[PDB]
């Protein structure tokens, strides 16, 4: 697995892998890494497929229930309080879980929180989460911008998680692509990594190591 | 630790060794095993001391508090006791229990509960470390409606050799005879049991 | 010490058609290298025109799948006979799983069905409760013989169109009935052929609108 | 987290504690603020296992701030690390303990003093000068040792400050991305944003 | 693994399955069990493959140079006491468990090898993972004076127990008979009732389905002439 | 830890009619990072293929080895060392390694010179042959191969056939295994000519 | 979570024609001591459902009286409890699966494997297994521990599958136990020459049999065998 | 395994079961564990079948080249090649072993090694792991300068014993006797023994 | 020790080292140079063990020494990597292992050629585009499989490898102290003294 997020102009971009792993044998190649809590909320996946499933969408629940008993849609920064506060209970348990809760709000604007099994919870910019996560920054810190357009944003994130696909062993499979904006949250489709490098390598020049 | 219990036509009678050891150092050589849960029930203890000393007061409670309300228990209700408590506590026990009783209507009882909680009725029993080494023989020797005077002599001649070759056992040989008579305490000594 | 967990072998596998859906799975129980039973049936027609199996740990599998029939049978009376989907079904099951996910139950789970459009749906699950959506999916000791030439031969991975040498595809036609079952079959044939504890028999269960029907097939008794 | 450290001068607490969070091979943010203000003048700077740090952290300054508001009074700095000492020395004999060593700052309004405590996670309460917590005080108790008096200025303590994080730069095998640097005094708690 | 052996009037006979595993997996259908140490010495082999190969190849190689050397044929205890002083030596990390049996100027017999080096005598043994079931239908079937005809029978009888109520054991028979005065008679897959029915469906492609790169002649001749 | 699971990798080997196939893939790893994808696991001494599974280290040793062993047979002998014969060979160089063993799983692939009779052959890490009329499979998706091969393959296959049977077996197990991929060779070996061809495979 | 101290050991069992038949031994094992000569483990409920258990003996009294105390407990406000709702074999082997999977469940089980057999209502047969991890399956032929290894294999030439069976008379099968019971004594080291054998009939009803000994046995053979290899005295 | 050696008046009697075992497999159920190092020196076997096989075939080739060289070996010198075995590899062996043989000069003599290399001469020996159960009928029951037809029937009512108590011990009764006259094996069915 | 880089370019090959010396819980030095010369044109990088890394290269380089002054030639790249492969595939199986990482970078003279080889402690060997050994690898290999092309300038690869090492220094949590860059080319090797 190998999920990353980031804040810059045009809102947030996430972008994900699609494997499963079940030590060296590859149990699934199109799992949604990425859970669409509501509209405006969305939750990166890493670590335990059961337990951050069953645990996002059980913050749905909860984030439902809020903006029913408040009359108000419910803020980046409390949804997340809500699974960490949660995982810490079972801390010491063996409860696995990285993720990174994803959200644009009126009072917030666009804010990421990456939400950990150990009880971390940290606001920030830039995550990348997962065993690809260090190939996937490489990419990320040296062609980030706060200036980015949305359509070269949606690339560099889609780049990034192709690097890690192809070097990291327990990555691949296909790209799932967010945008996240002031009028929620926007689809940018499955691609397939093995038409996508072929694809990136003839049009941008890059894996020259690689032949074809 | 050599103890046995063995029915025969009068009724039965149970028999032990007297020594209680830490590793090899024989913290008490003149022990009592043949313990009394009711007046003709009586039980041999092998094992944990603690364990079985704990075990045995609390069925004695139970069959006081039994004679109280019901009248006297039977020898299998006895057995019963015993075995409720060494099955349900096994984890946490390390008790060889043989039970023996004389009654009326069934005569000499003899009842045998293991490490497990198990219960085995038998027309007599060998337990204890001591016993390994006599299955032989008392298999060999054993007859059913014995004298008493043969009973005696057949436990006598049993834990000797149990005695002689386990260092777990040793000291005096203590036996009690139940029968309709009453309840007679015997004793034999080294002197005595050596030689035969 | 006390080992709660056991494996009783097995394998299962699950196809989505495009009105249709199959679950199969060998008839075959065993323990280390004995046979226990050569026909014990481990594919359940658990009602509302969803089959269900449980493979792995067959004394989790069989609670599991006895769990899940009695959620059926509640829903029913809690919600006015109302049918249970295939979607809610899955939702139900991982809640079942995960309600033991620190004594898990030791099971690789598979349902299939009809979805609420008609389509034929398949979902597979992992021992505490994470599910999906799939289109093939094969579980159990061989699941690893099995799924590479579902891979191939079901969604036609690494084929391309002669002629064109690798730049155009093989096109995605539907399979019929008959297709699957073959593909199946030969599934089947060759993990048992290959994996020790795979064979004796084949029980195939078929759910279409019409309703549940099942066929059986032999296999090696090696 | 890595490296807090406090020292206490003449008439204020200077606070300075690291900038970044490693979460295994990866440095996932490096501007991390590890600490929280109790009242207005008591700040907290927390150390110790990932989750358990900022748990703790906010389980107290909630109390402490449930305390001002029911009172309309600041407890005092010896007030207040003497309830996060209690806390600490009950959660070590819990059957999952916090992980956690702080280093309590804070301007005592009554005596017109500042205050400095050093506590770690078994409930070790201790009031001086100078502290830190972890491998940092290896390095930085040395140059404080020799530097150090009690009548010296804030900006002489900056400049203090400045030599322990130098040395703890030059000496420490793990980058911790600089500190951030708080003071406390009678006027209340700032951020010096350069350094 | 199940391997047999059944001593009759005049000789002995031996059989195996053909199974050989890696774990669960089923690594060779038809493998070949039954080793020849001399032309009338056969032994079967169970437990490491690699080493009751090996430790068969050795002493049937020092067996041949003992038959040079003393102008006599070879005799079975002598393949016997080289095998167990052999593997005693390695303290039993030689995984090698043997059913030996042959016929010599002494008449015929028939030994059991165990891997720390321990022999046994018998009329009929087994051997392997499924030897208790062919065990069960020794005990349950033989007597003495035995016939060729009716020791063979047994023993594939034995075999086949194993075969399908053990999973380490399957597919076919083999079987060996040697008897006295008589050239051995090796029957590999004496017995076939484990062939796979017909596929369904045929998997050849259409040619020019797979996606190539690159293609190359590879010089697998000598330098040239000229 | 486990050895023969360090640096991952796959080889493949197939009988047609007169003819033989041996294919491998071009991952070399240290565990989860990929390393190198011109990793090739095939090596050839004179007409005689051999595929070598296993930890890398051992892999480039052993090719080492044989070809130290084939060129000394081949100046002794007058005459290039035969399927059957390099078959043995490996097995006895490996034995003697009994306890202290190269962690590899070798496939030898070939064609008889004199007969013409087509031959391959599998080991285990210490020498135990396993000589399959059908086909042959080495490496961390050995499970994967056993799978694609007992369910594609027929007897009797002509050349060209064969080269898209062993081709999709070995695509669809290493795309099922994390280890493997990377890119993959095959060899078609007829008695005399040898087509070599390069795969294109998703590269994850 | 325990460990076993006085254990039996295998109980076997096959279908026949018009019903089924349970066979197992009565000795009572403490670790390589043969302790107990005298124990049964055969335990009849009713007249249609013999219970064989293996594995732990004081479980096994614990079970013994846990289905003593279910015939009780049926016959309770029941008039029909010696006819249309008397205890049916399949009641009570789901009970004792029951307790076994929920004794796992709790890392404390009752350390036996058990072996239902019996004759329904509608003379159906009934024989199935359940075992200290609440595992269960049913075959033609069911048997427990060494009985697994070597007793199947001989009743399994009997009846193979489902339709041999109605092929396969009493006398035939009755013979199939007998003989498996001498092979186990030769072969299970931890076996005894005297068993009990129990016949479940649609028609004839239950049947059973104590004190049965392991006859015909073959050690004459054995005054030949000389040595370990070489010794010919 | 159960296994014995009596001296008696006219030599020495050697006994023992047939069986061998893989935990609770019976591997072998008629194994002859009386195995002979010399014409009239044989010992019995228990412990690891390989060690004691390897052992047994040393000592066979050490008494073989003792006879080539000094003639017929005693009694006293095969035990003295058994122990030098057996203690200066104890930490590798797990071999318990009886040498019993007969002499014209010495008779009867029997010598026990158990598992320390250890050596006794005494009138008669057991072991095994079924020689746990008779020690007390061996005991009370043996005698000096029994008959052929007395020790035989001693032999067989102790293995007897052994046998039926010991998992490990069972099959045949294989026997033994020593004496001028030469060598007799002997053989008892289970029919036979058990109903003793 | 830590990192250790290497890139092969049109017409040399770049290795980059770390400088720092870590010794437990203090930085003993930060000017350490992990690299030994081993001819004219073949320089040898290496990482691993305390002690075993210094000893293992210097050994390398006496045997290759002692080679060029017997024969009166420099052996070629790919057979300096050969040997140097055979003595860690002995080693492994040794009493005492070398547990020694090494990049071999070399000019060989006859093809006019830059080449890089990558060699672990197990006597894994590989030639390469672009290698390293450790953590590095992690974070570089992506960089470094957009931005490669095999027609790179000298200056280009020097540029890709600022932009490995600035990324090394933001994500890595270990202060490496800096690197120590060296090409190697047809006029043989030198040090780049600014970096
Ligand atoms: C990548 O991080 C991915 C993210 C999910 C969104 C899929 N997670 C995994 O691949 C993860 C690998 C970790 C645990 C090393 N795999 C799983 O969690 C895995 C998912 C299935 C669908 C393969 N499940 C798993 O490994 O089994 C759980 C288990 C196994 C055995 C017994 C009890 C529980
Ligand atoms: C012989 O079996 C005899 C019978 C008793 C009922 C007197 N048992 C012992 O002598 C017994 C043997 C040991 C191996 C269990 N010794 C003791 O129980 C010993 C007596 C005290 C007074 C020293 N207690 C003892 O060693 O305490 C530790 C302990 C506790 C429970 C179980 C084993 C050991
Ligand atoms: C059945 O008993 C059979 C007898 C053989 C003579 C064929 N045994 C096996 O097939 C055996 C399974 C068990 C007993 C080891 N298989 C192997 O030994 C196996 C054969 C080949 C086909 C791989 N070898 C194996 O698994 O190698 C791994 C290994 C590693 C170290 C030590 C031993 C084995
Ligand atoms: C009874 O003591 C009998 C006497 C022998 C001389 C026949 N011994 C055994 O049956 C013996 C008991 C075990 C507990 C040592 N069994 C074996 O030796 C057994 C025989 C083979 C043919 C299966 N071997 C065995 O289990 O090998 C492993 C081993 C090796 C050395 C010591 C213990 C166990
Ligand atoms: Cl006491
Ligand atoms: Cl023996
Ligand atoms: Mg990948
Ligand atoms: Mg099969
Ligand atoms: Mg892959
Ligand atoms: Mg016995
Ligand atoms: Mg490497």
């Amino acid at each position: 697995t190998t999920t990353l997020a980031f804040r810059f102009q045009g809102g947030i971009i996430v972008a994900v892998d699609s494997r499963a792993t079940a030590g060296n044998w590859v149990a699934s190649q199109t799992v949604k890494a990425v859970i669409e809590i509501n509209p405006f909320l969305l939750g990166t996946m890493a670590g335990g497929a059961a337990d951050c499933q069953f645990w996002e969408t059980w913050l749905g629940s909860q984030c439902r229930l809020h903006e029913l008993r408040e009359k108000e849609r419910i803020s980046v920064a409390a949804a997340s309080k809500i699974l960490s506060n949660l995982v810490y209970q079972y801390k010491g348990a063996g409860l696995s879980m990285g993720t990174m809760i994803c959200g644009y709000t009126r009072k917030e604007g666009p804010t990421i929180y990456y939400v950990d099994s150990d009880g971390t919870r940290l606001k920030g910019d830039i995550f990348c989460v997962g065993s690809g996560q260090t190939f996937a920054y490489g990419v990320l810190d040296s062609n980030y911008k706060w200036d980015l357009s949305v359509e070269d944003a949606l690339y560099l994130g889609k780049r990034s998680i192709l690097a890690a696909a192809h070097r990291d062993a327990y990555s691949g499979g296909s790209v799932n692509l967010y945008h996240v904006t002031e009028d929620g949250w926007i689809y940018h489709g499955n691609h397939d990594v093995g038409e996508l490098f072929w694809k990136v390598k003839e049009e941008e020049g890059s894996f020259n190591n690689v032949i074809g | 630790t050599s103890i046995m219990a063995v029915t025969f036509k009068d009724g039965v009678i149970l028999g032990a060794d007297s020594r209680t050891t830490t590793g090899a150092y024989i913290a008490n050589r003149v022990t009592d095993k043949l313990t009394r849960v009711h007046d003709k029930i009586w039980c041999c203890r092998s094992g944990s001391a603690a364990d079985t000393q704990a075990i045995a007061d609390i069925v004695q409670y139970h069959l006081e508090l039994y004679t109280s309300q019901y009248g006297t228990p039977s020898t299998e209700t006895a057995a019963s006791v015993f075995k409720e408590l060494c099955y349900e506590n096994k984890d946490n026990l390390t008790a060889g229990i043989i039970v023996a009783g004389y009654d009326d209507k069934n005569k000499g009882e003899v009842y045998t509960i293991p490490l497990g909680g198990s219960v085995h009725k038998l027309p007599y029993a060998i337990a204890g470390s001591g016993s390994t080494f006599i299955y032989g023989y008392c298999d060999k020797n054993f007859r059913e409606n014995m004298s008493k005077e043969e009973t005696v002599d057949f436990i006598k001649h049993s834990l000797s050799q149990a005695i002689k070759w386990d260092g777990s056992s040793g000291g005096v040989i203590r036996m009690v005879v139940l029968t309709a008579a009453g309840v007679e305490r015997l004793i034999f000594y080294p002197d005595e049991y050596e030689q035969l | 010490q006390f080992n709660p967990y056991g494996d009783n072998g097995g394998t299962i596998l699950g196809i989505a058609g495009e009105d249709f859906a199959v679950l199969a799975g060998d008839t075959r129980n065993i323990t280390d290298y004995s046979i226990n039973s050569r026909y014990e049936p481990k594919v359940f027609d658990c009602g509302d025109n969803i089959v269900m199996s449980a493979n792995g740990f067959a004394a989790d599998g069989d609670a599991l799948v006895k769990r899940f029939k009695n959620s059926v049978k509640w829903y029913h009376f809690d919600h006015n006979d109302k049918k249970l989907s295939i979607n809610s079904a899955a939702r139900n099951i991982q809640h079942l799983l995960y309600g033991k996910r620190f004594f898990p139950y030791y099971v690789h789970t598979i349902i299939a069905g009809l979805d609420e459009d008609g389509k034929g749906a398949v979902y597979s699950f992992d021992p505490v409760g994470s599910y999906e959506r799939e289109q093939c999916r094969a579980g159990g000791a061989a699941a690893s013989l099995i799924m590479p030439f579902l891979d191939n031969q079901v969604n036609f991975k690494n084929q391309y169109e002669p002629g064109t040498n690798g730049k155009v595809k093989k096109p995605l036609k539907y399979l019929s009935v008959e297709e699957v079952i073959k593909l199946v079959r030969d599934s089947f044939t060759s993990a048992t052929e290959r994996h020790i504890q795979v064979g004796d028999g084949l029980e195939i269960l078929i759910v279409t609108k019409d309703g549940v029907r099942k066929e059986f097939y032999e296999l090696k008794r090696d | 987290m890595d490296i807090i450290l406090g020292i206490r001068v003449q008439d204020s607490v200077i606070l300075a504690s690291s900038k970044a969070v490693t979460r295994g091979i990866s440095v996932l943010k490096d501007s991390d603020d590890k600490t929280r203000q109790l009242s207005p003048h008591t700040l907290m700077s927390f150390a110790g296992e990932a989750g358990d740090t900022v748990q703790f952290a906010e389980y107290i300054q909630a109390n402490i701030q449930l305390y001002s508001i029911r009172e309309d009074y600041e407890l005092s700095p010896q007030a207040v690390s003497s309830f996060v000492r209690q806390e600490l020395a009950k959660s070590i004999r819990s059957r999952r303990p916090y992980q956690v060593n702080v280093l309590i700052g804070g301007y005592d309004k009554k005596k017109n003093k500042p205050e400095l405590y050093q506590i770690d996670y078994l409930g070790t309460k201790v009031e001086l000068p100078y502290g830190a917590h972890g491998y940092s005080g290896f390095y930085t108790f040395s140059l404080l040792d020799h530097h150090y008096r009690p009548d010296m200025t804030t900006e002489e303590g900056l400049d203090l400050l400045k030599l322990c994080v130098q040395e703890l730069e030059k000496r420490m095998p793990m980058d911790f991305k600089g500190v951030i640097v708080k003071i406390v005094d009678k006027d209340g708690i700032r951020q010096v944003d350069d350094f | 693994t199940t391997i047999v052996g059944v001593k009759f009037n005049n000789g002995v006979v031996i059989a195996a399955d053909t199974r050989s595993t890696q774990g669960p997996i089923v690594a060779d259908k038809n493998c070949a069990k039954l080793h020849r140490i001399s032309p009338k010495i056969w032994c079967a082999g169970a437990g490491t493959a690699a080493d009751t190969e090996a430790v068969t190849q050795l002493i049937g190689s020092n067996i041949e140079l003992h038959s040079l050397y003393t102008s006599r044929e070879p005799r079975v205890v002598s393949a016997l006491q080289m095998l167990k002083q052999h593997l005693f030596k390695y303290q039993g990390h030689i995984g090698a468990y043997l059913i030996v049996a042959g016929v010599d100027p002494t008449g015929s017999h028939l030994f059991s090898i165990h891997a720390h080096g321990s022999t046994d005598v018998g009329y009929y043994l087994s051997l392997g993972s499924g030897s208790l079931a062919a065990m069960a239908v020794l005990e349950s079937h033989w007597k003495q004076d035995l016939t060729k005809e009716e020791a063979i029978k047994l023993a594939s009888d034995a075999i086949q127990a194993g075969i399908w109520n053990d999973l380490g054991s399957g597919s076919n028979v083999d079987v060996c008979v040697m008897e006295i005065g008589k050239d051995a008679e090796y029957l590999r897959n004496y017995l076939t009732p484990n062939v796979r029915e017909e596929k369904q469906k045929s998997y050849k492609f259409p040619r020019g389905t797979t996606a190539v790169l690159k293609e190359s002649i590879v010089n697998i001749c000598d330098i040239q002439e000229e | 830890s486990d050895p023969s699971s360090i640096n991952g990798g796959i080889v493949v080997a197939m009988t047609g009619k007169d003819c033989v196939a041996i294919a491998c893939d071009l991952r070399l790893g240290s565990q989860s990072l990929g390393v190198s994808n011109k990793f090739e696991k095939i090596f050839h001494y004179g007409h005689v293929f051999l595929g070598i599974t296993g930890l890398a280290t051992d892999v480039t040793t052993l090719n080492e080895m044989f070809r130290y062993k084939t060129n000394l047979y081949k100046l002794k002998e007058e005459r290039a060392i035969e399927p059957e014969t390099f078959t043995q060979l490996v097995s006895s160089s490996l034995y003697e390694r009994r306890f202290g063993p190269y962690f590899v799983g070798p496939v030898v692939a070939g064609i008889n010179s004199k007969s013409g009779k087509p031959f391959i052959a599998g080991f285990d890490l210490i020498g135990c042959i396993d000589e399959a009329k059908d086909f042959i499979v080495s490496g961390t998706a050995s499970d994967q191969l056993f799978g694609m091969c007992e369910s594609l393959y027929e007897p009797n296959l002509e050349p060209e056939d064969l080269f898209e049977t062993i081709s999709q077996a070995l695509l669809n197990a290493a795309d099922r295994d994390a280890l493997s991929g990377w890119g993959a060779v095959v060899y078609i070996i007829k008695k005399d000519e040898v087509v070599k061809r390069y795969l294109k495979m998703r590269q994850d | 979570t325990q460990q076993p101290i006085v254990t039996g050991t295998s109980v076997i069992s096959m279908k026949y024609d018009n019903g089924v038949i349970i066979a197992a031994d009565n000795l009572g094992s403490y670790g390589s001591l043969l302790r107990f000569n005298g124990v049964e483990r055969l335990i009849p409920v009713g007249d249609n459902t013999v219970v064989g258990i293996s594995g732990d003996i004081s479980d096994m009294q614990h079970i013994e009286r846990l289905l003593k105390d279910l015939v009780t407990e049926n016959a309770y406000d029941n008039p029909l409890a010696d006819a249309e709702e008397a205890l049916e074999p399949s009641y009570i082997f789901e009970y004792l699966a029951t307790v076994m999977y929920q004794r796992r469940s709790k890392m404390n089980p009752l350390w036996n494997a058990i072996i239902v057999a019996g004759v329904q209502s509608n003379g159906d047969q009934f024989l199935r297994y359940v075992n200290l991890l609440g595992v269960t399956y049913s075959s033609p032929t069911l048997a427990t521990g060494f009985g697994a290894h070597m007793a199947n294999p001989l009743l399994r030439k009997v009846v193979d599958r489902e339709s041999d069976i109605p092929k396969t008379t009493v006398q035939v099968a009755e013979e199939a136990i007998v003989n498996a019971m001498r092979v186990l004594y030769y072969r299970d080291a931890r076996s005894s020459r005297n068993f009990s054998l129990a016949i479940i009939d649609k028609n004839t009803g239950l049947t059973f049999k104590k004190n049965l000994q392991v006859e015909n046995m073959k050690w004459d053979f054995a005054k030949d065998i000389k040595g370990y290899g070489t010794q010919k005295i």
